[PDB]
């Protein structure tokens, strides 16, 4: 049922239900001799009567019939149990990979990436994580809180996220379940990060007023701190105290004239 | 007498100098110049004219830093203005930043929705314990109802800060000096 033929481009090729597979290339005009279930491999020959023969794997070709004739059962219970090394393994995870196969997949696969990658398609998302440890990749830590918050699973999202560094998408989540201290730290997170913008936002949802005027004055951004303070009642000592710095600053950059107009707390219509 | 001195881009220096902002904008207007508006909306919030950083920032369209400045101001009204604007423009980022602002999770758990996240949708939806459309984002999400792992505790938004003011605050208070 496999078709095994080369190329006019020195390749070996093999085809099956539709699909073709490369074997290998050669830099030599060959032409197929005939395959040896003895030796279990194919054999070749260039003009000059060179023999060449490749392994291929019997079990493997097998496998591969029948899962593309629609009988991936039959493939699983009586061709995988004589399928030798985890290469041979690895070909049939991969081969069942790209044909949507992923259930199946996670199982025959040794090769740990892979599985990881495949239960997250498949929604077996304990696997996965139970799959990850200090596992670097916060890349990965990511892709596994993208595909939680995908199956509705927040709390599996939040922990992924959380060990992802990804601050963007956890702030998606404290902020919607209102976690003040998930948004608080996040916000210090943000601020170490230079991610000005989040921080604010992140304060701001929590309720962090005072995180939020600090945030604004370490940015130099001391009237937009005033008029914060002023506008959620922070409090006149408070609101002064902004304005002292709004005023010192000012000195320190020359413009000592405009310094000396700005009031305090008083002029500040009905406190 | 800045109007005969003769270098328009040393007119708008001096105004800046002299603190006169309301030349700095003649020759802003006229100087049309990217680098200059950046250089009067920095002199107008050193002074706390929030005023005249939203004419800049209305004309120039950086609508999210409006918004930000509606906040600190305490402008509620004009805060929606920038929801209409955000939206008949296609910037899911700031139709949801205003809800950050407006508090109005309601709108936000909508956002989310056309945004393309149900899931999200929901979280607002449900920690604010709007229990009707919740189900209604889990049914038209095709979701078990009963696999949404939530966190172990959730809140409403009641943690933000309220205007404590009436009024707007437009310009900051400046001695007649």
């Amino acid at each position: 049922d496999v078709f095994i033929f080369t190329t006019a481009t020195n390749r070996l090729n093999y085809f099956v239900g539709g699909k073709t597979y490369n074997l290998a290339h050669y830099t030599k005009e060959m032409y197929l001799l005939g395959y040896l279930a003895r030796d279990n491999k194919v054999y070749l020959a260039d003009r000059e009567v060179h023999v060449y023969g490749y392994e291929i794997s019997l079990e493997v070709l097998e496998f591969q019939t029948l899962t593309l004739r629609g009988e991936i059962e039959e493939a699983i219970e009586n061709v995988l149990p004589n399928v030798e090394g985890k290469d041979s393994l690895t070909k049939i995870a991969r081969f069942l990979e790209g044909q949507e196969y992923y259930e199946e997949a996670l199982n025959i696969s040794p090769d740990q990436d892979q599985k990881f990658e495949l239960a997250l398609k498949v929604g077996q998302l304990t696997l996965a994580r139970d799959l990850l440890t200090d596992e670097s990749a916060e890349m990965k830590w990511r892709a596994l809180g993208d595909a939680s918050l995908q199956r509705f699973n927040f709390k599996l999202a939040i922990e992924a996220f959380t060990n992802a560094h990804d601050l963007e998408s956890l702030f998606l989540l404290h902020s919607s379940f209102n976690n003040k201290e998930g948004l608080v730290t996040l916000a210090k997170d943000a601020e170490t990060t230079g991610k000005f913008n989040l921080a604010f936002n992140a304060y701001w949802i929590a309720g962090d007023i005072q995180g939020a005027k600090d945030l604004l004055i370490k940015s130099q951004r001391f009237s937009e701190a005033a008029f914060l303070g002023s506008t959620y009642g922070l409090g006149d000592n408070e609101v002064n105290d902004i304005v002292t710095k709004w005023k010192e600053n000012l000195i320190l950059n020359g413009k000592n004239t405009v310094s000396e107009r700005v009031c305090g707390a008083e002029g500040l219509p009905g406190s | 007498a800045l109007q005969f001195v003769q270098d328009p881009h040393i007119r708008f220096d001096l105004a800046l100098e002299y603190g006169n902002l309301d030349a700095a904008l003649d020759e802003a207007k006229k100087l049309n110049d990217s680098i200059t508006w950046e250089r009067l909306i920095q002199e107008a919030l050193a002074q706390g004219n929030a005023s005249l950083a939203e004419m800049i920032y209305q004309t120039q369209h950086s609508f999210d830093k409006l918004s930000f400045l509606y906040l600190v101001t305490g402008d509620v009204n004009k805060l929606s203005k920038m929801q209409n604007i955000a939206q008949t423009r296609e910037d899911f980022g700031s139709m949801l930043l205003n809800t950050f602002y407006n508090n109005s999770t309601k709108e936000r758990s909508s956002i989310f929705a056309e945004g393309g996240s149900l899931p999200l949708a929901y979280a607002v939806a449900k920690a604010n314990g709007d229990e009707a459309a919740a189900s209604a984002f889990l049914e038209q999400a095709e979701v078990d109802e009963q696999d949404v792992t939530l966190p172990d505790q959730m809140d409403a938004s009641n943690f933000v800060q309220r205007p404590v003011i009436s009024k707007p605050l437009e310009k900051w208070p400046l001695k007649e000096a």
